[PDB]
């Protein structure tokens, strides 16, 4: 099998700019290279077809080129609706196969998170757990710390946290931080506090409750 | 437009097996070559098989993978396409796609591509359980702002297919999925959404959750 090859995983850029990514294929295919988008719900379409032939109806700021074995597509400038991986392939030869795709994340401005914390529900401790849930909604960019203090006290076990991809409206973050305990140990404490700590503040954002 | 919808995806055991099919229209369906590419979870495409039009002699083609284990066929008289899933491994735990090959080579080149996709339907081969999920409802212990945030935990469940939306989708603007991630053996997310303070708790807001792999649904109403 032919195997192809593309520059990055990851790359981000701002919005206007150029950007370029590269196809590599391991044999020369005859210009039998293609480029699809694929969004971040996974819906999959052509780009271009026949290393430059622009797909009706896709924007012209999309453009491929390159022989052999060596391939690019190029976005002349960013748009918000860009958002996607791109993933090239080769239809030289069976089996047909595609590169491992590269991730296109969108530069903006720095925003805080708005942090909202949650104590287990009813139902939960009737049920014998104790989930304790904090939401970091809508900052950039994506690097981000939380801590969780149970009385004062930092706690590292049983904390599960969970990024959302880059939103494809306004180029922000949101992530999950979800401490999980016992109820008997739930029980045990009574002030819970979830701490961000994100570049656009000196200060850690806190949120806190107090079992009573 | 073209659309293709695919179905007969869900959970199965290892060494199982499983059909896919694929409803087309928009196009003839009966004048193109058809394929199947699948995703796993994480990972990139992957052409999975091929099969051409009856004047090509309906003539089959397979990933290396796959040869010997699936078969593709299609009834052109219903526009449908189908996959054949035999002696499954976990490593076809994925996304499988119906895809419409490219036209004419005359306009399009001899070079294969994929013209038209489906949105794709779900297949995990795993010896767990199917297990419902457990619905617990986010709401603030707490000082009110401009802005309120709530949210749905969803945890329990398997296999990874769940759908959270708010208010029977009529809250969209502001909702918020965060992916599923295995406790192991298990799955749990969560979604939150954003209203005005002044929306809630004066008006309802429900969060519904849907598991298809065991045709559950539960509305969880937010309290205060």
């Amino acid at each position: 099998d032919i195997q192809m090859t593309q520059s990055t995983s990851s790359l981000s850029a701002s919005l206007g700019d150029r950007v370029t990514i590269s196809c590599r294929a391991s044999q020369d295919i005859s210009n039998y290279l293609n480029w699809y988008q694929q969004k971040p719900d996974g819906t999959v379409k052509v780009l271009i077809y026949y290393t430059s032939r622009l797909r009706s109806g896709v924007p012209s700021r999309f453009s491929g080129s390159g022989s052999g074995t060596d391939y690019s597509l190029t976005i002349s400038n960013l748009e918000q609706e860009d958002i996607a991986t791109y993933f090239c392939q080769q239809g030289n030869t069976l089996p047909w196969t595609f590169g491992g795709g590269t991730k296109l994340e969108i530069k903006r401005a720095d925003a805080a998170p708005t942090v909202s914390i949650f104590p287990p529900s009813s139902e939960q401790l009737t049920s014998g757990g104790a989930s304790v849930v904090c939401f970091l909604n809508n900052f950039y960019p994506k690097d981000i710390n939380v801590k969780w203090k149970i009385d004062g006290s930092e706690r590292q076990n049983g904390v599960l946290n969970s990024w959302t991809d880059q939103d494809s409206k306004d180029s922000t973050y949101s992530m999950s931080s979800t401490l999980t305990l016992t109820k008997d140990e739930y029980e045990r404490h009574n002030s819970y506090t979830c701490e961000a700590t994100h570049k656009t503040s000196t200060s850690p954002i806190v949120k806190s409750f107090n079992r009573n | 437009e073209v659309q293709l919808v695919e179905s007969g995806g869900g959970l199965v055991q290892p060494k199982g097996s499983l059909k896919l099919s694929c409803a087309a229209s928009g196009f003839t369906f009966n004048t193109y070559a058809m394929n199947w590419v699948r995703q796993a979870p994480g990972k990139g495409l992957e052409w999975v098989a091929r099969i051409r039009s009856k004047s090509n002699n309906y003539a089959t083609y397979y990933a290396d993978s796959v040869k010997d284990r699936f078969t593709i066929s299609r009834d052109d008289s219903q526009s449908m396409l189908y996959l054949q899933m035999n002696n499954l491994k976990t490593e076809d735990t994925a996304m499988y796609y119906c895809v419409r090959h490219r036209g004419a080579p005359l306009y399009y080149g001899n070079g294969a591509w994929f013209a038209y996709w489906g949105q794709g339907t779900l297949v995990t081969v795993s010896a767990a359980k199917t297990t419902p999920p457990s619905v617990y409802p986010l709401a603030p212990g707490d000082t009110t702002g401009s802005s309120v945030t709530s949210g749905c935990l969803v945890k329990g469940y398997f296999p990874e297919s769940v759908t959270v939306t708010w208010n029977s989708g009529s809250l969209s603007s502001s909702v918020h999925t965060f992916p599923a991630l295995l406790q192991s053996g298990l799955y749990t997310m969560s979604s939150s959404v954003t209203v005005p303070s002044s929306t809630w708790p004066s008006e309802t807001v429900t969060c519904s959750v849907a598991h298809p792999a065991s045709s559950t649904t539960v509305d969880k109403k937010l309290e205060p």
